[PDB]
Parts: C-alpha cells; sequence; structure tokens
C-alpha cells in the first residue's frame, strides 16, 4: 500500500 | 435523483462520449 | 471483481475507497452520493460475529482513485468521518437484510473529473429499470478471484435475475430489500464481485435522462462466480426513505 501524507 | 448533478460524469457524458461498455447496459433495457 | 476488466479513467467518479488507519488497508467499496455524504453496507462497520466493529476514528474515506495502493497525488481526496449511521434494522443475525449504512464527512469534497455523485432512484427509475434481464454494473478493488488482486478499478456488466431464482440458489432467507444479480450456469458469460468489493455501487443508466442511478450495494454471495450462485444487493430504493430521514434528520 503506498503511503499517505499524515496530514491525514 | 440523488444529487441534483449527480450521475453526469465530467469526462463521458458532460463531453458527450460513451464508455467502452455502456452499450450493453443500455442495449438490455430491453 | 472476477471476469470485469479495468475501470476507465474517470468512469465511476462516485466510487469510494473504504480505508482503515491501521493496518493501513482497504476495508471496502463505497460511493458519494453528494458532497459530504457517502454510502456502504453495514457489514462493513458492524459484523460482530466477525468482531468487527469500527468507528468514525478508525477510518479514511478516499475518493478519485483508479489505483488500489498508490496514493493519487493530485487526483486523490481523503477525508476523515464526521459520523457513522447505519440502519437501525440491519439483521447481521440471519440474511444481513438492511445493509446499508451512511457516513458524513467532517467536510464537503469539491467535485472533480474523478470525483461526482451517483444519483438515487425515485420511485419511476426503481419501476422502468429494476427488471430482470436488465444489466446493472458493479465496480470495487476487489478479488480478482474466489480463492489475486487487481493493481485499478475493475467493472463487470451483469444482469438482475428473476426472484424465484434467486430464491431457489440459497438456503439463505431472501427479503425485499434485496436482488441478486449475476449470469445463469446456462449463458456462457460471468463475473461476480467478491470479497473487498463491499459497499460497492452496483448502477444503471437511465435510458430517458441518461444520469447514472445507484440501484444496489454489495452485500453478500457464496464463494466468487460459482455456477448456479448470484450476488445479492442491497435494494437501495426501498431503504430511500430512512436515507432521506437521516440527512435531513441530521445533514447537509
Ligand atoms: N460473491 C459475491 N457476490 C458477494 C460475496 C461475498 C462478499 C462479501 N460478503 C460478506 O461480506 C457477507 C457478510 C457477512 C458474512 N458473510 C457470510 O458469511 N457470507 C458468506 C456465506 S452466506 O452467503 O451463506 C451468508 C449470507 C448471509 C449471512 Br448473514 C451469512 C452467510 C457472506 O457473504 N457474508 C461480497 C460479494
Ligand atoms: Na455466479
Amino acid at each position: 500500500f503506498e503511503g499517505i501524507p499524515g496530514e491525514y | 435523483s440523488g444529487e441534483a448533478d449527480c450521475g453526469l460524469r465530467p469526462l463521458f457524458e458532460k463531453k458527450s462520449l460513451e464508455d467502452k461498455t455502456e452499450r450493453e447496459l443500455l442495449e438490455s433495457y430491453i | 471483481i472476477v471476469e470485469g476488466s479495468d475501470a476507465e479513467i474517470g468512469m465511476s467518479p462516485w466510487q469510494v475507497m473504504l480505508f482503515r488507519k491501521s493496518p493501513q488497508e482497504l476495508l471496502c467499496g463505497a460511493s458519494l452520493i453528494s458532497d459530504r455524504w457517502v454510502l456502504t453496507a453495514a457489514h462493513c462497520l458492524l459484523y460482530p460475529p466477525w468482531d468487527k466493529n469500527f468507528t468514525e476514528n478508525d477510518l479514511l474515506v478516499r475518493i478519485g482513485k483508479h489505483s488500489r495502493t498508490r496514493y493519487e497525488r493530485n487526483i486523490e481526496k481523503i477525508s476523515m468521518l464526521e459520523k457513522i449511521y447505519i440502519h437501525p434494522r440491519y439483521n447481521w443475525r440471519e440474511n444481513l437484510d438492511r445493509d446499508i449504512a451512511l457516513m458524513k464527512l467532517k467536510k464537503p469534497v469539491a467535485f472533480s473529473d474523478y470525483i461526482h455523485p451517483v444519483c438515487l432512484p425515485d420511485r419511476e427509475t426503481a419501476a422502468s429499470l429494476l427488471q430482470a434481464g436488465y444489466k446493472g454494473r458493479v465496480t470495487g478493488w476487489g478479488n480478482l478471484k474466489e480463492t489475486g488482486q487487481p493493481s485499478v478499478l475493475q467493472v463487470v456488466n451483469l444482469p438482475i435475475v428473476e426472484r424465484p431464482v434467486c430464491k431457489d440458489s440459497t438456503r439463505i432467507r431472501i427479503t425485499d430489500n434485496m436482488f441478486c444479480a449475476g449470469y445463469k450456469p446456462d449463458e456462457g458469460k460471468r463475473g461476480d464481485a467478491c470479497e473487498g468489493d463491499s459497499g460497492g455501487p452496483f448502477v444503471m443508466k437511465s435510458p430517458f435522462n441518461n444520469r447514472w442511478y445507484q440501484m444496489g450495494i454489495v452485500s453478500w454471495g457464496e464463494g466468487c462466480d460459482r455456477d448456479g450462485k448470484y450476488g445479492f444487493y442491497t435494494h437501495v430504493f426501498r431503504l430511500k426513505k430512512w436515507i432521506q430521514k437521516v440527512i435531513d434528520q441530521f445533514g447537509e
């Protein structure tokens, strides 16, 4: 699963 | 119904273009 | 999806990925019905036998996707859930009847060419289309086989089967809030939804105004694509007034 931005 | 601008696809219907298999659906609608 | 093809870019702009926070995982499919509301299957959030009971804080909604795993940088939008609402009569104890849940977003999503809401059927649309032999379309990032994973969104076009047929295909008790779709063993065409596809949309295109309508939600089936078995969906028009109640009682 590619990495999602932590802002989220 | 379920929106207002609902169900009209910016890339297809809005541009009058058809997706590759929508005709099979449309063709069953007896 | 089993025996389908990859979705065209922008083809199902109301598709939503139900994504869990940790382990970062795909939990289910879903659909955007406005800019602050998403509809899925309640089995996605609540399924006690499986110890499944997810809260607003356990997940994210990813809208605008084509790729299953990559993060679609200037294309996909990620939302946090404001509140979850399960049908009060969801029967997880026997046949999953009333399998539908609403999720209301922390803030409204902006539309784009890849993000656009599906229409909810009215009584007359439900009335002309939901007919044995008419084909609807299912989408999801789900299994490709019953027993692997696509890279991008799959689609399959399936026929609505006559009730009796549906009825004589299982030992499970079918209710008026359900419908089944799939080819018969004799038809020599196949495909179904599978695990990972739950909560996605079964949508139809109106010949009268040529708008797409969400007619069903992905719910249950025995195996994926078995000969002589059909996939069962939540009948969206029949739970239609619960839908308007919550949105009125709680949103927009
Ligand atoms: N193949 C398909 N078209 C559908 C297949 C299955 C999936 C996912 N299903 C499920 O999440 C759902 C949800 C909860 C439990 N579960 C099952 O025990 N069974 C499979 C066995 S069964 O169909 O006889 C069954 C149906 C309802 C109940 Br309640 C229990 C068991 C099933 O399908 N369900 C969606 C696509
Ligand atoms: Na089948």
